[PDB]
C-alpha cells in the first residue's frame, strides 16, 4: 500500500529553461 | 468551441503537456495561473518553441471533456497533439 | 478393398450440421416467440445455408423490407463464422393453426399469464383445435394452484402410430408462486392422407 | 479493467456495422477471433474476453442493447437508442445506417 | 470437358434417399449415369441411463442414428462442368439430402 | 528480476521448450499468452457439454461433447431415434 506526494514542478533541472534532463540506481521509463 | 468536440472523439496536464511539448510532438499552446514557476517555464520552454494563450483558464476545462452533464472543471494546457 | 477414414468426413460432415440447427430451435423459440415459430429446418448451399422456417403470424418476424430478419439475417453469420449476405432465410406460414400443438401451447401460456384462469384457457383452446378438424385434444395444468386435467374426445397414446398422429408440446410458466407445467397434445388421424391402421371399409 | 478506447471505437463500429455481436460465454483467458484493434502494434491485435464481457454488460445495461443467451452464446442486438448513441461516439451523422439495411 | 467427377449423397431417411437416386437416374438417363454403389449403413449407437438420479431397476435408452449413402461416380468425365451444373438443377430440392461433388 | 537468472552450469537442466502435449479442448478463442501472472497459469483440458456449462459425464464419442442428461431432451431433433 505505498504512498503519494502533491507533484512538485522539480524536473526542471536547469537555471533559466535550459532543460537539463528529458536517482540512486540507473533506470528507464517502464522496464526498459 | 464546434470541431474541437470532433478532436476530443489533445491532452491535459503538466506531465503530459512536457511529454508533448519537447521532442516537436506537438501543436498549440494555450497558458493559463497560481504560480509563475509554472508560468515561465513552458513559456520559456515556449520561447525555444506555435507559443499562444487563450484569454480564459475555464473554457479549457469546458472545450475538453472534463465535465459530465454541470461540473466544468478548470485545467491548464498547451500540447495539441493529436491534432486530427 | 476401401478405406474408412475417408468416408468418415462425409459423416461427420452431415452430423455437424444436424446440431448447427437444433441451437437454431432453441434460438427461435426464445427470440421469435411473437410470431408463434413452429419448426425450421437447412440446406447448405454452395457458400451459405437457406434456413426456412415456419411462423404462424409471418409479418412480425420481419420487419420493414424485412428489416429486422435481416438483422438477424448478419447475426447468426457470425456465430456460425459463415459469409454474410450468402445467408438466405425464407419465411413460411401455417394454414391450420387449430392442428399444430406447439403455436396453440404458446397462446395459451400467453393467456394464462394474462390472469385468466385455467378453465377458460383450455376450453377456449379445445374448442378451437376441434373447430380446425381435429378428433381430439388434452390439456393439462400441473403445479402449485395438482393435476387438473380436461379432454373432449377420443385419443390413442400407445404404439407407433403415436409417434406420426399424435403431436405433443411442453412449456414453463415462471408465475410469482412457483412454476405451472403446462402440456398439449393433440391427436389428427388424417395427417398427409396417412391410414391408421385397423380402420377398414367395406363397399357394396 | 483499464480497458483502451481503441477497443471500445472497434467494438462500437463493429457492431454498428454488424448491428449484431453474436458473442461467447467466457470468463477466462483469451482473446476474441472477431473484432480487432491496432494500437502501434503493427499487425492488429485483438481484444481480450475480459475487456470485452465488461463492456457488453455496462453497454445493456445502460438500455443500449437487448440480448438472448441461448446456450454458450450471448447473442446481443441494438435498439435504436442503440443507433442513437453509438453514431456519436463513432461521432457519425444521423445520415448513416447500419449496413443491414442495405439488402442482405 | 472431362474430369473424372464424382457423385455422394448422404442422409439418414431411407425413404427420401431412396426416392431422390431414381430421379438422379432420370436425369442421368442419356448421360450414361448408372447404378450406384450402396455402402454398408453406418448404424451410429449410443446407450444411456434413463433416471438422471440413477434410483430403481438399472434400465437403459437404446437410441441409434443410421447414416445411409450412395454414389453416383458414373459421370466421371463423361459429362461437361457445363451440364454438371444442369445435374445440380433438375434434381428436387430435398431440405435435408447433402450431397458432394469431387472428381 | 528481468536482470536476473540462474548458473549456467543449471541452465542445463531447463526444460525442453518442445511444446507442451496438455492442451485445452476448444469445440470452435484465439490461442494468445498482477494477477495476469497466474489467474489460470495451471493448463487442463475443460471439456464441457456445449449445453450446460458442466464438467461431468459428457460424451466424446464421434465429436458430440453432450451431457448425458442433456441428450434426452435434443435427441429428437439431433436425429437419434429410439427403436428395437
Ligand atoms: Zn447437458
Amino acid at each position: 500500500e505505498p504512498k503519494k506526494v502533491r507533484l512538485a514542478c522539480l524536473k526542471y533541472y536547469t537555471i533559466k529553461g535550459d532543460t537539463a534532463e528529458p536517482a540512486r540506481h540507473a533506470d528507464r521509463c517502464h522496464c526498459g | 468551441k464546434e470541431t474541437f468536440k470532433r478532436i476530443h472523439n489533445l491532452v491535459t496536464g503538466h506531465r503530459q503537456v512536457f511529454k508533448y511539448l519537447e521532442r516537436k510532438r506537438a501543436k498549440i499552446c494555450f497558458l493559463a495561473c497560481e504560480e509563475k514557476q509554472y508560468a515561465d517555464i513552458v513559456e520559456c520552454l515556449c520561447k525555444e518553441y506555435h507559443l499562444c494563450k487563450k484569454f480564459t483558464r475555464r473554457t479549457l476545462g469546458e472545450l475538453t471533456g472534463q465535465v459530465r452533464c454541470i461540473k466544468v472543471v478548470p485545467a491548464s494546457a498547451c500540447v495539441i497533439h493529436n491534432f486530427v | 478393398i476401401v478405406r474408412r477414414d475417408e468416408e468418415n468426413v462425409y459423416y461427420s460432415k452431415y452430423l455437424n450440421d444436424c446440431i448447427m440447427e437444433a441451437e437454431l430451435h432453441e434460438f427461435f423459440s426464445r427470440e421469435l416467440v411473437d410470431a408463434g415459430y413452429a419448426s425450421c429446418s437447412l440446406c447448405r448451399t454452395i457458400d451459405s445455408i437457406c434456413v426456412i422456417i415456419q411462423c404462424a403470424e409471418p409479418e412480425v418476424v420481419m420487419g420493414d423490407n424485412h428489416y429486422r430478419l435481416h438483422k438477424i439475417e448478419y447475426l447468426l453469420a457470425g456465430r456460425f463464422m459463415c459469409d454474410p449476405k450468402n445467408f438466405n432465410i425464407w419465411v413460411d406460414k401455417i394454414i391450420k393453426r387449430g392442428l399444430s400443438a406447439e403455436i396453440m401451447v404458446d397462446n395459451l401460456r400467453a393467456k394464462l399469464e394474462e390472469a385468466m384462469p385455467i378453465r377458460r384457457a383450455a376450453y377456449s383452446i379445445i374448442r378451437t383445435a376441434m373447430r380446425a378438424g381435429a378428433a381430439g385434444c388434452e390439456v393439462i395444468v400441473a403445479g402449485k394452484l395438482r393435476a387438473n386435467k380436461f379432454k373432449e374426445g377420443c385419443l390413442i397414446s400407445t404404439g407407433h402410430p403415436k409417434r406420426i398422429f399424435l403431436a405433443e408440446a411442453t412449456r414453463h410458466i415462471k408465475m410469482r408462486q412457483g412454476v405451472i407445467g403446462v402440456k398439449v397434445r393433440i391427436y389428427n388421424p388424417n395427417i398427409r392422407g396417412a391410414v391408421m391402421p385397423d380402420k377398414i371399409e367395406i363397399g357394396a | 479493467v483499464h480497458i483502451p478506447k481503441a477497443v471500445y471505437k472497434a467494438v462500437y463500429a463493429h457492431l454498428y456495422e454488424n448491428a449484431s455481436l453474436a458473442l461467447k460465454e467466457y470468463w477466462r483467458v483469451g482473446n476474441v477471433p472477431g473484432i480487432t484493434y491496432v494500437d502501434e502494434n503493427g499487425k492488429l491485435c485483438n481484444p481480450t474476453y475480459l475487456h470485452v464481457n465488461c463492456i457488453m454488460q455496462s453497454l445493456e445495461s445502460r438500455g443500449v442493447v437487448k440480448d438472448t443467451f441461448a446456450w454458450r452464446h450471448h447473442y446481443y442486438l441494438l435498439t435504436e437508442k442503440g443507433e442513437q448513441f453509438i453514431r456519436k461516439e463513432l461521432d457519425l451523422t444521423d445520415d448513416v445506417l447500419p449496413t443491414p439495411y442495405s439488402k442482405p | 470437358m472431362h474430369q473424372k467427377y464424382t457423385i455422394i449423397v448422404v442422409g439418414k431417411d431411407l425413404k427420401l434417399v431412396e426416392r431422390y437416386v431414381k430421379s438422379i437416374v432420370k436425369e442421368g438417363r442419356a448421360f450414361g449415369i448408372s447404378g450406384p454403389c450402396r455402402a454398408p449403413v453406418r448404424r451410429l449407437t449410443i446407450t444411456t441411463r434413463k433416471s438422471p438420479c440413477g434410483e430403481g431397476t438399472n434400465t437403459w435408452h437404446r437410441f441409434e442414428l443410421r447414416m445411409y449413402k450412395r454414389t453416383f461416380w458414373v459421370t466421371c468425365g463423361g459429362n461437361d462442368i457445363s451440364t454438371i451444373l444442369s445435374k445440380t438443377v433438375v434434381i428436387p430440392g430435398i431440405q435435408v439430402t447433402v450431397e458432394v461433388e469431387e472428381p | 528480476r528481468n536482470l536476473g537468472s540462474c548458473g549456467a552450469e543449471d541452465l542445463d537442466s531447463r526444460v525442453h521448450p518442445s511444446t507442451i502435449f496438455w492442451p485445452t479442448e476448444a469445440d470452435n478463442a484465439s490461442g494468445v499468452p498482477m494477477r495476469e501472472t497466474e489467474f489460470c497459469t495451471h493448463i487442463a483440458h475443460k471439456r464441457e457439454c456445449r449445453i450446460c456449462g458442466n464438467y461431468n459425464s459428457v460424451y466424446r464419442k464421434y465429436g458430440l461433447f453432450i451431457c448425458r442428461r442433456c441428450f434426452k431432451e435434443n435427441a429428437g431433433k439431433i436425429g437419434f431415434v429410439k427403436l428395437h
